[PDB]
């Protein structure tokens, strides 16, 4: 199991939650990871992505809700979220090489973040 | 498989004890005559006593 | 990471004969003043141990050399280490010591020793550092250069530290520790004891039995291990490297038969290594350390056979060519059985 | 044990033999030493013309009244 | 969770249990087998999906979410969880999928929520005509009964892979009685004998001791770390001393090298002799008992110390 | 089947030697006795020498 998703759970509307995704190595980051979800009707828009050398770019129009951090000891991932709403009604995935389709990647476990 | 091995091992010491007993009884009969001829008398047999 | 600079040394190892060292309890049974014979893995008496040098002792301005590289370990080895100061957190036990394989990790962490039997990505030079961070006012013990990624977490271990300080007399003892790394039926065992050293580098002739510490139900096939070290950086005490120095010894185990004395209270007072010299074999057959005058039959010896041969007759022939070297073949309704 | 009754009486031959050669050990000692009908005693006065015999006669000392020599034999084999 | 002690007997009298569904292991003998690893998964399932969610089922759910090996060695727990997944309004967050291509393999993590078509035209990433969704949400309503209610189900499925087994339960326990002939079970060491208080010294890593020839002598009690001796329960032959069947029918019995307290009564150097009365006389030996003591019959059977002459 | 047969065949020949050795030894004690008295002496025993 290359990638494992940590944390998460059911979210009460008006609440907040934090995500996590332990990484097998810094080498698999090349060159775009993914904090992918399945919003209802909304297209697949990338939220969390990063680079092996330690870069970070986020979509300008959807970055008022999502924050990212890392630690290199455990290779754990931090996705500190605030003000969760109904636009997340699905179970997430943290899969490497997501942008290259849905066949050149390994699927881990993923976590559910939904509200009414 | 254990009985035919333990029984055979036990039958070895009975057999070997029997031969050892014949050794002792042969020198427990020699010690008996030497107590009758050397001690209770004077023997003329050479190199006996 | 993984500062890679040796580029200078290919020196062969120093070979010595360990006088009476490598005796253990291959069981957990008390024995009174008895003499017992065991047939387990032991270091042959007076064997050529490859004396390796730890971080070198060459003092001009720092500049201590590091000439203790990767090693192979067949079935069982000894780690007789002086280590006047903490220089080894543990070792790199494993199979291939890369990704997709579980690296058996032992690390000091001298509040609680951790064993983490999981897939890792260790490089050639995992090393330590213990200094300030301008906070909490201490010399913290970050171990980040050791391992990069801790993946597929499976096993845990928390207990007392193996190594401690016991000299109390301005050194001159070095508190020698020796260790055994056996893995049979997937069970990993370690033996240790605290012993003093009066020589500058060499090993004494004293006898000491090394009690067991840990049985680990790991269950991993073993091919090769590696050694760890600790190079904390340096500061204005004249880049920043070369702290610590010691001496190491590495041997090899072999399946050997031993006759182990027992005191009235279980301590192995003496032992003898059979199959060295005729006198040792004489003691091993009689099961006695004191042998009276006489001629004793110990064993047989046969002349082992050299290269084997096989002999077979002549006239190794029929003309099979006449079947296949026919110019033309017949119709498929006229199959021929050229018997 | 019920599996052993199938082997007949091998268990009774061995007992008969060992008991047979354990009675003899009382016949070996019986034949050697027991050869006098009466227990004689040396006179309290020892006047044998100069011969001493003190090393081999029993002593008025520690019980098991063995001589000075029989004690050496009873201390050189007991291991 | 691994390398510890498991218990299942307490799980009978803990909560309100509904149906005992066990595969491959007898439910009365749950404390026998040792397995390699434990994968403790305890979660919530629907009410009718105690049967409707099960290995080897088709339709909507069991085929495509996960597959578990139909060679189970364990039990399936079934409780009543109407207060967990049924909330007013609906716990429609979870997904009861409709159909996929094929099944899975046991102990795989296949979670992908890909959309499955009914025809062949490509949606090009936009949901619309012929882009039927195989995902369907959970339907929970307090008004709905067993047909949609949830049931707490814990499945303890164990693999039959080839690996060492470490996790089992013990066979504890009883108390201790000393200085008595009892049969003991000490940490897998099975034997019988007399347990007493010793004065030896075990090193603090050993379990049991033995002198020579594999004769175990002392075993440390793993409750108090006290060394307990082992002595075999006494035995020895039994001899019948008779003055001849025509002289009398009265006999005396000798127990070969057995203390009197472990069986007139008299104690000889050759065992305990009963039925014969010891005398201070000394006669010529008649029936040799041993160690210098003989016996005879002169209207009762009496024991001497034979006289030489 | 071969191990038990060959092993049990060997135990007979050790056992027959031990019985046959004790016969030679008993005859090697008579020869020693017959040497001390007949040769190194002049015996009065009848039909001995
Ligand atoms: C444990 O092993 C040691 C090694 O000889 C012994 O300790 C002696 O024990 C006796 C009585 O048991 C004492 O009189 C001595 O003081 C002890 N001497 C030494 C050097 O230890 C003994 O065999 C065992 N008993 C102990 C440590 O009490
Ligand atoms: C006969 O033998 C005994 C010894 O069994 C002699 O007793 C010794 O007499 C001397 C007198 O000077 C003592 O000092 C010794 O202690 C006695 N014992 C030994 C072993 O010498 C006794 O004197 C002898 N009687 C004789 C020769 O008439
Ligand atoms: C030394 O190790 C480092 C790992 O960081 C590597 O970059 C370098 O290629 C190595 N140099 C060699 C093998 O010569
Ligand atoms: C042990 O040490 C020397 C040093 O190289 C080695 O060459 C040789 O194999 C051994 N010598 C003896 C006498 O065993
Ligand atoms: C001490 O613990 C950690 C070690 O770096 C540090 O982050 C922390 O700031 C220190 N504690 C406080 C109250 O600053
Ligand atoms: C068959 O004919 C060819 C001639 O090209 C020859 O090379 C080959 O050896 C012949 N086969 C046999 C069995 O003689
Ligand atoms: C027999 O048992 C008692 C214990 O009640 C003990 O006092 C005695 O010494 C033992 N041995 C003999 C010969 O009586
Ligand atoms: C035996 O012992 C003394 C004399 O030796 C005597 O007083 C006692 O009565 C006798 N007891 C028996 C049972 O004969």
């Amino acid at each position: 199991v290359q990638l494992v998703e940590s944390g998460g759970g059911l979210v009460q509307p008006g609440g907040s939650l934090r995500l996590s995704c332990a990484a097998s190595d810094s080498s698999f980051y090349d060159y775009e990871m993914s904090w992918v979800r399945q919003a209802p009707g909304k297209a697949q828009e990338w939220i969390g992505s990063m680079y092996p050398s330690g870069r970070t770019y986020i979509n300008p129009s959807l970055k008022s809700l999502v924050t990212i951090s890392r630690d290199n000891s455990k290779n754990t991932l931090y996705l500190q979220l605030n003000s969760l709403r109904a636009e997340d009604t699905a179970m997430y995935y943290c899969v490497s090489n997501w942008a290259s389709g849905s066949t050149g990647d390994y699927w881990g476990q993923g976590t559910l973040v939904t509200v009414s | 498989r254990l009985i035919t091995g333990r029984l055979q091992s036990l039958q070895t010491y009975v057999t070997q004890q029997l031969i050892r007993a014949a050794e002792i009884r042969a020198s427990a009969n020699l010690a008996a005559t030497k107590m009758s001829e050397c001690v209770l008398g004077q023997s003329k047999r050479v190199d006996f006593c | 990471q993984c500062v890679n600079l040796t580029t200078r040394t290919q020196l062969p190892p120093a070979y010595t004969n360990s006088f009476t060292r490598g005796v253990y309890y291959p069981d957990k049974v008390f024995r009174s003043s008895v003499l017992h014979s065991t047939q387990d893995l032991f270091l042959p008496f007076f064997s050529n141990v490859t004396w390796f040098h730890a971080i070198h002792v060459s003092g001009t301005n720092g500049t201590k050399r590091f000439d203790n590289p990767v090693l192979p370990f067949n079935d069982g080895v000894y780690f007789a280490s002086t280590e006047k100061s903490n220089i080894i957190r543990g070792w790199i036990f494993g199979t291939t010591l890369d990704s997709k394989t579980q690296s058996l990790l032992i690390v000091n962490n001298a509040t609680n020793v951790v064993i983490k039997v999981c897939e890792f990505q260790f490089c050639n030079d995992p090393f330590l550092g213990v200094y300030y961070h301008k906070n909490n006012k201490s010399w913290m013990e970050s171990e980040f250069r050791v391992y990069s990624s801790a993946n597929n977490c499976t096993f845990e271990y928390v207990s007392q530290p193996f190594l401690m300080d016991l000299e109390g007399k301005q050194g001159n003892f070095k508190n020698l520790r020796e260790f055994v790394f056996k893995n049979i039926d997937g069970y990993f065992k370690i033996y240790s004891k605290h012993t003093p050293i009066n020589l500058v580098r060499d090993l004494p002739q004293g006898f000491s039995a090394l009690e067991p510490l840990v049985d680990l139900p790991i269950g991993i096939n073993i091919t090769r291990f590696q050694t760890l070290l600790a190079l904390h950086r340096s500061y204005l005490t004249p880049s920043g490297w070369t702290a610590g120095a010691a001496a190491y010894y590495v041997g090899y185990l072999q399946p050997r038969t031993f006759l182990l004395k027992y005191n009235e209270n279980g301590t192995i007072t003496d032992a003898v290594d059979c199959a060295l010299d005729p006198l040792s074999e004489t003691k091993c057959t009689l099961k006695s350390f004191t042998v009276e005058k006489g001629i004793y039959q110990t064993s047989n010896f046969r002349v082992q056979p050299t290269e084997s041969i096989v002999r077979f007759p002549n006239i190794t022939n029929c003309p099979f060519g006449e079947v296949f070297n026919a110019t033309r073949f017949a119709s498929v309704y006229a199959w021929n059985r050229k018997r | 044990s019920n599996l052993l009754l199938q082997y007949g009486s091998f268990c009774t031959q061995l007992n008969r033999a060992l008991t047979g050669i354990a009675v003899e050990q009382d016949k070996n000692t019986q034949e050697v030493f027991a050869q006098v009908k009466q227990i004689y005693k040396t006179p309290p006065i020892k006047d044998f013309g100069g011969f001493n015999f003190s090393q081999i006669l029993p002593d008025p000392s520690k019980p098991s009244k063995r001589s000075f020599i029989e004690d050496l034999l009873f201390n050189k084999v007991t291991l | 969770i691994s390398n510890c002690v498991a218990d299942y007997s307490v799980l009978y009298n803990s909560a309100s249990f509904s149906t005992f569904k066990c595969y491959g292991v007898s439910p009365t003998k749950l404390n026998d087998l040792c397995f390699t690893n434990v994968y403790a998964d305890s979660f919530v399932i629907r009410g009718d999906e105690v049967r409707q969610i099960a290995p080897g089922q088709t339709g909507k759910i069991a085929d495509y979410n996960y597959k578990l090996p139909d060679d189970f060695t364990g039990c399936v727990i079934a409780w009543n969880s109407n207060n967990l997944d049924s909330k007013v309004g609906g716990n429609y967050n979870y997904l009861y999928r409709l159909f996929r291509k094929s099944n899975l393999k046991p102990f795989e993590r296949d979670i992908s929520t890909e959309i499955y078509q009914a025809g062949s035209t490509p949606c090009n990433g936009v949901e619309g005509f012929n882009c039927y969704f195989p995902l369907q949400s959970y339907g929970f309503q307090p008004t709905n009964g067993v047909g949609y209610q949830p049931y707490r189900v814990v499945v303890l499925s164990f693999e039959l892979l080839h690996a060492p087994a470490t996790v089992c339960g013990p066979k504890k326990s009883t108390n201790l009685v000393k200085n008595k002939c009892v049969n003991f079970n000490f940490n897998g060491l099975t034997g019988t004998g007399v347990l007493t208080e010793s004065n030896k010294k075990f090193l603090p890593f050993q379990q049991f001791g033995r002198d020579i020839a594999d004769t175990t002598d002392a075993v440390r009690d793993p409750q108090t770390l006290e060394i307990l001796d082992i002595t075999p329960c006494s035995f020895g032959g039994v001899s019948v001393i008779t003055p001849g069947t025509n002289t009398s029918n009265q006999v005396a019995v000798l127990y070969q090298d057995v203390n009197c307290t472990e069986v007139n009564v008299f104690q000889t150097r050759a065992g305990c002799l009963i039925g014969a009365e010891h005398v201070n006389n000394s006669y010529e030996c008649d029936i040799p008992i041993g160690a210098g003591i003989c016996a005879s019959y002169q209207q009762s059977i009496i024991a001497y110390t034979m006289s030489l002459g």
